[PDB]
């Protein structure tokens, strides 16, 4: 009974761990199929409702079956992750906390910075009895004993680590053992370590990849309510393909500098907006009808939005969109304004972005 | 060019000592020899501290070596800086 | 300084080794304050010189601004410099840095909420997940599943992970709510 | 075969001008810049297609009213009422435009989705027009180097 | 390529003598040995 169910559980876990990657590839393939089906919708004529138009008539049941299969594979990819990749994360965390405890005394001599989520959460696993569950070294609690027992108090270090002196004395002394059965389910519930499993669940929840897979499953579930939510699964190609990762590394290598370039561009455009708002406010009419003028720089926020949207997206600058300054007493100043805008914004900064990407490649 | 300059600076400081200029492999014949030489024997911070101490020390209390270095530094002669030689190379046979 | 000089000039001496062990504590205390350089001596030989480094000097040297100045000086002397004037530029930099550290010593005379909220959400949401087993009231469920079926077996196996993914979603929602409350 | 078909249609002789790549080694040195990173150049186009498809999804779900392309008010030429038509619009006109899709779609001035649409256009211009084309150019320059 | 060529020229003239071609380290075993050799013994202006 107990042995049979444990064996069957182990078989299921082994199967999912073995097929984790194949299921991850299958999810992407089903996502490409669903999104190719989604490309043939029509808006029908108020209450407008999205229909799938097709001559065959089958591809709506195709879409339903594919959505259900995608959701099932998404759930199975979470299960396979939990069976396969979680133990490595737990092993690494238990190794790190053990080394910090031994060779740094991070819970004896000094204390966590109270700003470290990992350091604060790892206080729980120390007192647990199932510590190095995954890490090989099962004598770390005795090494800490032999290292800090004399200085910081043997009983105090024992209370910190969760060891029981009376338990060891009882084991060494003379008693009469009483038989037990694994069949006793109340006994097995008492035997399981609640605190260690709580710490493990916290580590898993704080894991980034598990969070990504949960987001994937949530997206797949919402896809049933709205079929276009399946398009978000096409964002998995970056992780699916390493060759695409090599391309994306060009952008991500200098991402901070790419963001700072945009910030600098925003500041420069704001300065140009200040100048235009104070001196060149009469050239920003944007209406052909002379009766109603659509002034776009009477407001500072509107002028900044104009400069950041139309002036930036224009190939020639803001002068391609604002009124001709011909025959005006501010002609030279406005021409300098437009030329400097074109040179600094359109030419130099975009070249900075391109140079950043090329430098990342090199 | 900026990237190449940074890489060249890193390579030079990782492959040759700042003061004597001897390559890293010669010291690396002994394990961690280059790090030991560049952080204990020929540390530039140590030379800076030596100039600080020699300046803040009274001239009458100077020892023979301190007086020698003080005179050389006053006359702006930098021959006392080891160039191409070190303690290890000078006492190669006796040390090993 | 005497013991270090003797140890470095008499490397293989078992008799001196024992005295080094006996003086280990004093040497460990004075290690930060002991300076050691090599110079081209008057006897045309390389000689090691031992001096005293002050604690204030060490701190002002390890101040970040002085480290940035050191990095800039190294960059400049490496990219644009010559072997002749290298040791002159180094001494000029040393003099300027010494003056600036002396002036600094002269003048120098005399989120947690987000982490806590995330920790609380993580504890609470996982405790909710574990309550089903901590209450030890699963006896009625065990009574209904005395009948052993492979289908019920597999269904419970999947249900465990499904409950885990609700617990993770609940934890994530709690974290977002807490972050919004903190910022607002 | 091309030369033989040239007798039936004289313009089939133009395909023989494609032999210059093999004829000249100096032209081969130039073409090596493109062919050195051909796989990455194709993958860049694939990524661009995916990004444009995502933008098409967003526009089709939220900004469908700004895609009228007819001057006559009687007959409106909506280009995003169909998903395939919207994707074709975004891949052809939006990509070939120097300023992005906003250079071709209606002005969002005085609309309750003004800020969202402006963010849409700015992100389209930055990611598609600026970054990805720069990726292609950087690939060619990297091949040269 | 122009920058690389300039850097290569500088590196070659700083690391090996123009006439004999011996490396800089061999002369640098004596302090300022490379400069002395390339400016007093094997100076190309002296040959001219
Ligand atoms: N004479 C020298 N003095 C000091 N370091 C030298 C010398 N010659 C070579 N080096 C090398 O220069 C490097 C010094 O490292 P670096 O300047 O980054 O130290 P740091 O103070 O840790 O810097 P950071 O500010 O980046 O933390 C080492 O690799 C060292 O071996
Ligand atoms: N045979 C050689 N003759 C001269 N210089 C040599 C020779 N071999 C190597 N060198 C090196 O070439 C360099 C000559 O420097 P450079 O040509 O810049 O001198 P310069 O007359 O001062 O130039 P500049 O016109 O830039 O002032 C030195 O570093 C020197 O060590
Ligand atoms: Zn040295
Ligand atoms: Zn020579």
């Amino acid at each position: 009974f107990w042995k049979k169910i444990i064996a069957y559980q182990q078989k299921l876990l082994n199967y999912f761990a073995r097929n984790f990657y194949n299921m991850r590839m299958l999810a992407l393939f089903v996502a490409f199929a669903i999104n190719f089906i989604l490309l043939f919708y029509k808006v029908s004529t108020i209450a407008v409702h999205y229909v799938l138009e097709e001559s065959s008539g089958y591809m709506e049941p195709t879409l339903r079956i594919l959505a259900i299969l995608h959701t099932v594979i998404s759930f199975f990819c979470i299960i396979g992750y939990y069976c396969l990749k979680v133990p490595l994360v737990i092993f690494k965390r238990e190794k790190e906390v053990a080394r910090k405890l031994e060779f740094d005394g991070l819970y004896i001599t000094e204390q966590p910075s109270e700003d470290d989520i990992k350091g604060q959460w790892d206080r729980l696993v120390i007192n647990t009895q199932s510590f190095p569950n995954n890490y090989w070294d099962k004598f770390v609690k005795r090494k800490v004993m032999d290292k800090y027992g004399e200085f910081y108090g043997r009983d105090r270090i024992s209370e910190l680590l969760g060891m029981d002196k009376a338990a060891l004395d009882f084991s060494d002394a003379r008693e009469k053992k009483k038989p037990k059965k694994d069949s006793s389910l109340s006994a097995v519930l008492n035997s399981i370590d609640v605190k260690y499993q709580m710490w493990k669940l916290g580590v898993v929840f704080t894991d980034n990849s598990f969070l990504y897979l949960a987001w994937y499953m949530t997206m797949s579930v919402l896809g049933h309510y709205n079929n276009f939510f399946f398009a978000a699964h096409l964002l998995d190609i970056a992780m699916g393909f390493k060759t695409l990762r090599t391309i994306l590394s060009s952008v991500t290598h200098n991402g901070k500098q790419l963001v700072l370039t945009v910030g600098l561009l925003a500041v420069v455009v704001y300065l140009y907006t200040v100048v235009a708002f104070n001196f060149f406010r009469k050239f920003y009419n944007k209406s052909e009808d002379g009766d109603t003028p659509d002034m776009k720089c009477d407001d500072m926020l509107t002028c900044y939005m104009f400069h950041m949207y139309v002036g930036v997206r224009a190939g020639g600058g803001i002068g391609d969109e604002i009124e001709d300054p011909a025959g005006d007493e501010y002609e030279i100043y406005r021409i300098i304004f437009d030329i400097t805008f074109f040179f600094f914004v359109i030419v130099i900064l975009l070249a900075i972005i391109q140079g950043l990407i090329i430098d990342a490649f090199g | 060019e900026l990237r190449d300059q940074q890489e060249q600076v890193k390579e030079d400081m990782e492959t040759k000592c700042f003061i004597c200029g001897i390559g890293n492999d010669y010291f690396d014949t002994v394990p961690h020899g280059f790090e030991t030489h560049t952080l204990q024997e020929h540390n530039l911070a140590n030379y800076l501290f030596f100039l600080m101490y020699l300046i803040n020390k009274d001239e009458t209390e100077h020892t023979g070596q301190e007086s020698y270095v003080w005179k050389m530094y006053q006359e702006r002669c930098w021959e006392f800086f080891p160039a191409g030689d070190c303690f290890r190379k000078q006492y190669e046979d006796q040390l090993n | 300084v005497l013991l270090t000089n003797l140890s470095e000039h008499m490397p293989n001496d078992t008799r001196l080794q024992t005295f080094l062990e006996l003086a280990e504590s004093v040497l460990n205390y004075f290690q930060p304050f002991l300076g050691r350089i090599e110079i081209m001596g008057s006897a045309k030989r390389i000689e090691r010189v031992y001096f005293e480094i002050s604690e204030s000097s060490r701190t002002q040297w390890e101040k970040p601004q002085v480290k940035e100045s050191k990095r800039q000086f190294i960059f400049d002397v490496v990219n644009e410099g010559g072997e002749k004037e290298k040791m002159e530029l180094f001494v000029n930099f040393c003099e300027d840095t010494i003056f600036e550290m002396q002036l600094a010593a002269q003048i120098s005379e005399s989120s947690i909420l987000t982490v806590r909220s995330a920790l609380f959400a993580l504890r609470y949401n996982i405790l909710t997940l574990m309550r089903m087993l901590s209450l030890k009231s699963l006896k009625k469920q065990m009574k209904k599943v005395k009948k052993m079926t492979v289908k019920d077996m597999v269904t419970a196996f999947f249900s465990s992970y499904w409950s885990i993914f609700m617990t993770l979603l609940h934890f994530v929602a709690s974290v977002f709510r807490g972050f919004f409350r903190i910022i607002c």
